[PDB]
């Protein structure tokens, strides 16, 4: 029906699964993978 | 959007008969702070009334009620959605703008509110009113099964979820909810991978939610004594590879580092777990996982305060204010008087909602024996205490008898209770000793008070 | 609707149970409380004031339930200690101590005749002890998981039991046999009571739906979205016009038993409400919770 | 180590009394995992904060990450691992009072550790177990840092 | 005592549900 394309085309959904899993902070992986590699190097 | 913001800051100061400027303001600010969008729709509502007597279109009262629905103004958002419905109903000639779709979205948000307004029945009825008029809608069909899922994972919740998938198999949300079905009963540990690898096709791929659900179902296989069989180590390394992958594609994926720190903690790298969980905490400490993992790192210092603080913070929610697992995590280093005697209280509070568990009935007995031997070994204790300790020891012995007949255990046979029974018998002998000590101290205090009373008679 | 009375620090520990006599008889001229601090405070409620009348002790573990004889100012009290103890509310002495043996006993259920006393157990049966006897007279052989709740009808015609499987086991106290089994729930039934007329049977479930089945034909009379949190306790007034339900979220709702509409929601509990009970007339409603305190809502 | 106390905080008021000074504002802040309370004066001129600003506050006994005690003299010219290197606002001050709800018989449940950072005052108030690291007339460093969240 | 308390201490982390966002238009 057109009711589907009537709504999915105007809707303005702002949040979804991935936006919950993502940090909104500035913690990228430069400060994470660093220790991840260092502890492997200790092994 | 930055250019849209900087243009809107130019239209906001000057007043060239601004009419839709606040609409475009709120249309960006609904991702940013929700109050800015609210202020913009608030002023846009009145700015649409000075030129003519024209009613507010339903789309604005709808968007503002949708803003307020995220807030605690649930009743106010409800009035907004009611007014949007009444207004969209009045749009008998807006067939181009499709007033009907506007009423559809408004009713959807309204049933979502009633679902959220502790009124599941109104949400049910509104969702059915969308089904009866438009069975090609998904979320109305899904939230309905969500409501029934509260009562149980086996009602028409599960059916409506599967039926939704059959109509729209390429709907990642319905599919994810499918895999969420199997998470109730974890007996589908290894077999969930097939159902999880369905939509892992390249057209879907980079679905971080599936990848993480995979790493989670893979992590559940950890905490096994088969690590020396080179079986859990490979599982750890595999999940670590998953996490590294979802890290390279999403450095901000806090659940990636969450599981990385989990496997490091299972590695005993609790300091490496500590600071990765700390970075998670800094980014978003609100999630139920950090309140646990962080407390489990702090408690591992044997000294702790934050652990019980974080256990308290996670229990603040109404979800499971009465909870057994939190007390099982907390029942640790139980030897301080405020840990021993208090943990009895929290074990009893847990058991009064879950009396059927063996582990509560076992740990309450272990803490009882810990206290009883903390006063029936050497202590020149208070007199009433040695009367009470033998009572507690008797009840511990009764539990020791009752536990031994139960078949199923905490995946660990309780055959080792014989040493608890021996401790019980020798604590009983110590009770029969310390009650003699009790009477000697009794006569001591009586002669002390008498020799004081005589001094008072002298005065 | 409002709060008439409140006490601060009415107990030193969570009030797990409260009972108020509902007859015209003197048994209504007192309040019995059971809390985790092992203080069975008998309050008088004289002068429309919650005086403390007796302070009974001796329970090893905290009081899981208190129930007042429908015929006398006497109550029975139970604990996880499985020593069910009985008291006279106008002398404050101990009558007896029904030792269950192994430490598996649960909430109590005073018969309206005040002659039998049902108890729950991890075996799933409902052991009907005798008030003046203490011996296990007869036990309903309806095994399963755990009898989390049990209740006597004001006239004594039926008897229900809340399992951990959401299996209402409608017993018959007049013959001792399982007649119906209402399985409209899958959540652990926390508590239930009988209508003043023994016609409606409310079921308090962790799913938050206070569904209200029927007993005479064993059918659902309608759904009721009661709380988002677990429904912990639910009592009827005596005139049979409304019923309150206790949540796990500090609310108390005055649901209309006829319209299934909340006519008032109380919010003067600082922690979650273990129990609620009416007066002899149904105006004063006592409520108690983890906040160790007692609140008397007035519903004229 | 020398890390006396740490928590997540957020600013919940500034200058409730009105702005008594121009480069210094009272911050009234709350902790989040311990729900302790803080009244801190910051140099609001070089380190501005607003209501709702979230920050890490690590009150430490010494700056050095090896925990070696400083002599309390300002020196610069130093390589040594220093906690300051990973903060934004660091102050040095003298704990000058520790009030609490001591009774005559049983101990305080809550303490209020008062610190003067060369005259910029701080009161940290909460359950005593988090304040056990404070003793009156002891040197401490504030080491706070705003969480971008 | 001869032992500490028995505990299946496991570093768990769940996943969030679908947010079912209100349909702004």
């Amino acid at each position: 029906v057109d009711v589907t394309r009537d709504i999915v085309s105007r809707e303005r959904v702002w949040r979804t699964r991935t936006t919950i899993l993502q940090s909104t902070g500035k913690n990228f992986s430069k400060n994470i993978f660093a220790i991840l590699q260092s502890v492997k190097a200790r092994e | 959007r930055d250019i849209a913001k900087g243009h809107l800051k130019k239209v906001t100061e000057q007043y060239p008969d601004d009419v839709e400027a606040w609409i475009e303001l709120a249309q960006i600010l609904e991702q940013t702070d929700i109050q800015g969008a609210l202020s913009a729709y608030g002023t846009a509502t009145r700015i649409l009334q000075e030129k003519v007597q024209a009613d507010v279109p339903p789309e604005i009262l709808n968007n503002v009620g949708a803003l307020h629905f995220r807030l605690g103004n649930l009743g106010e958002a409800k009035k907004y959605f009611l007014a949007s419905l009444d207004r969209a109903k009045a749009e008998a000639e807006h067939d181009e703008h499709y007033y009907n779709a506007i009423s559809v979205t408004t009713s959807y948000n309204l049933a979502r509110l009633y679902e959220a307004m502790c009124e599941f029945h109104e949400a049910e009825k509104l969702y059915k009113n969308i089904l009866r008029e438009h069975p090609n809608y998904v979320d109305c069909y899904l939230r309905l099964g969500a409501m029934a899922r509260d009562k149980g994972n086996f009602y028409e919740a599960s059916d409506w979820f599967k039926e939704a998938l059959q109509i729209n198999q390429d709907h990642p949300d319905a599919w994810s909810l499918i895999g969420n079905l199997h998470l109730a009963k974890q007996e589908w540990g290894p077999g969930q991978k097939k159902f999880e690898r369905i939509l892992k096709q390249p057209s879907t791929q980079s679905d971080t939610y599936s990848m993480l659900a995979l790493g989670n179902v893979w992590l559940q296989t950890l905490h096994q004594p088969t690590r020396d069989r080179e079986k859990e180590k490979r599982h750890q390394d595999r999940a670590l590879a998953i996490y590294k992958q979802v890290l390279r594609n999403d450095a901000k994926n806090l659940y990636a580092a969450n599981g990385i720190g989990a496997v490091l903690a299972h590695k005993g790298y609790f300091r490496e777990a500590r600071d990765v969980f700390a970075q998670v905490r800094e980014a978003t400490a609100d999630i139920s996982d950090v309140w646990l993992n962080l407390a489990h790192i702090y408690v591992e210092q044997k000294q702790y305060i934050s652990a019980v603080q974080m256990y308290e913070n996670c229990l603040r929610k109404f979800y499971k204010h009465q909870n057994t697992e939190v007390v099982l995590y907390l029942a640790r280093a139980l030897f301080k008087c405020g840990k021993l005697q208090e943990c009895k209280q929290t074990l009893l509070k847990a058991r009064h909602v879950a009396p059927s568990d063996t582990v509560l009935m076992f740990n309450v007995a272990l803490v009882l024996q810990r206290l009883a031997t903390s006063v029936l070994k050497d202590e020149k204790s208070n007199l009433k205490e040695v009367l009470n300790a033998v009572k507690e020891l008797e009840l511990a012995h009764r539990y020791f008898s009752y536990l031994s007949k139960v078949g199923d255990k905490m995946r660990f046979d309780l055959a080792l209770a014989a040493t608890e029974a021996r401790q019980c018998s020798d604590l009983l002998s110590q009770a029969q000793y310390h009650v003699a000590r009790a009477r000697k101290q009794d006569e001591e205090e009586r002669e002390l008070r008498a020799k004081q009373e005589q001094e008072k008679e002298l005065l | 609707y409002g709060i008439l009375f409140k006490q601060e620090q009415a107990h030193d520990d969570a009030i797990w149970s409260v009972a108020w006599g509902t007859n015209k008889k003197e048994n209504s001229e007192t309040v019995v409380t059971g809390s985790l601090d092992d203080l069975v405070k008998v309050w008088k409620w004289r002068d429309e004031r919650l005086d403390l009348q007796w302070s009974l002790e001796g329970h090893q573990l905290g009081v899981v339930s208190v129930d007042i004889s429908h015929t006398l100012p006497i109550a029975a009290s139970s604990s996880l200690d499985a020593h069910i103890r009985l008291w006279d509310l106008e002398n404050g002495k101990q009558i007896k101590s029904i030792d269950a043996g192994p430490v598996d006993a649960w909430t109590l259920a005073f018969s309206p005749d005040s002659q039998y006393l049902a108890t729950g157990t991890h075996v799933g049966k409902v052991n009907i002890f005798g008030v003046e006897s203490g011996k296990k007279e007869y036990s309903l052989d309806t095994r399963g998981k755990f009898i989390l709740s049990i209740a006597y009808s004001p006239d004594g015609k039926y008897l229900a039991s809340g399992a951990i499987d959401g299996i209402i086991n409608i017993f018959d106290i007049a013959t001792g046999k399982l007649l119906h089994t209402l399985e409209g729930h899958a959540m652990p039934i926390r508590s239930l009571t009988f209508s003043p007329d023994s016609q409606l049977l409310v079921t308090a479930s962790d799913d938050g739906y206070i569904k209200i089945y029927d007993v005479q034909h064993a059918n659902l009379a309608g759904t009721l979205s009661g709380h988002a949190s677990w429904v912990l306790n639910v009592a009827f007034c005596p005139d049979d016009t409304h019923f309150v339900s206790s949540s796990s979220d500090k609310s108390v709702k005055v649901w209309d038993v006829g319209t299934r509409t909340c006519v008032h929601t109380f919010f003067d509990h600082q922690d979650q409400v273990w129990g609620v009970k009416y007066n002899g007339n149904g105006s004063k409603i006592v409520s108690v919770g983890d906040d160790q305190e007692i609140h008397i809502y007035d519903c004229p | 180590a020398g890390i006396l106390f740490e928590d997540i905080f957020d600013v919940k008021d500034i200058d409730p009394e009105g702005k008594k000074f121009d480069r210094v504002s009272r911050l009234h802040c709350e902790s989040e995992s311990f729900k302790m309370d803080l009244i801190l004066d910051v140099n609001i001129q070089i380190y501005p904060v607003d209501l709702g600003d979230k920050f890490r506050l690590v009150i430490a006994s010494t700056l050095y990450e090896d925990g070696t005690l400083d002599d309390g003299e300002y020196n610069p010219t130093d390589d040594r691992p220093s906690r300051a290197d990973q903060f934004e606002y660091v102050m040095y001050g003298k704990v000058y009072r520790i009030e609490g709800d001591e009774t005559s018989t049983e101990a305080a449940t809550r303490l209020s550790a008062y610190v003067s950072y060369g005259g910029l005052l701080m009161r940290l108030q909460g359950d005593a177990n988090n304040l056990h690291g404070f003793e009156v007339d002891s040197r401490v460093y504030l080491l706070m840092k705003k969480l971008a969240f | 005592e001869r032992s500490g308390v028995v505990c299946r201490v496991k570093y768990c982390n769940s996943l969030p549900d679908i947010p079912f966002d209100p349909k702004f238009i």
